[PDB]
């Protein structure tokens, strides 16, 4: 679940770093 | 990065760059 809106819909790059650690 | 739908490589490409050097490695389609 962490593309689940990023693939529907959009999202911030800042909020991507979220996917980092 | 800007304001559009991604996926596969492109959520990478999205984090690839941004956590660069950062340790990324979140998930592995293979």
């Amino acid at each position: 679940g962490i593309v689940e809106q990023c693939c529907t819909s959009i999202c911030s790059l800042y909020q991507l770093e979220n996917y980092c650690n | 990065f800007v304001n559009q739908h991604l996926c596969g490589s492109d959520l990478v490409e999205a984090l690839y760059l941004v956590c660069g050097e950062r340790g990324a490695f979140y998930t592995k389609p293979t």
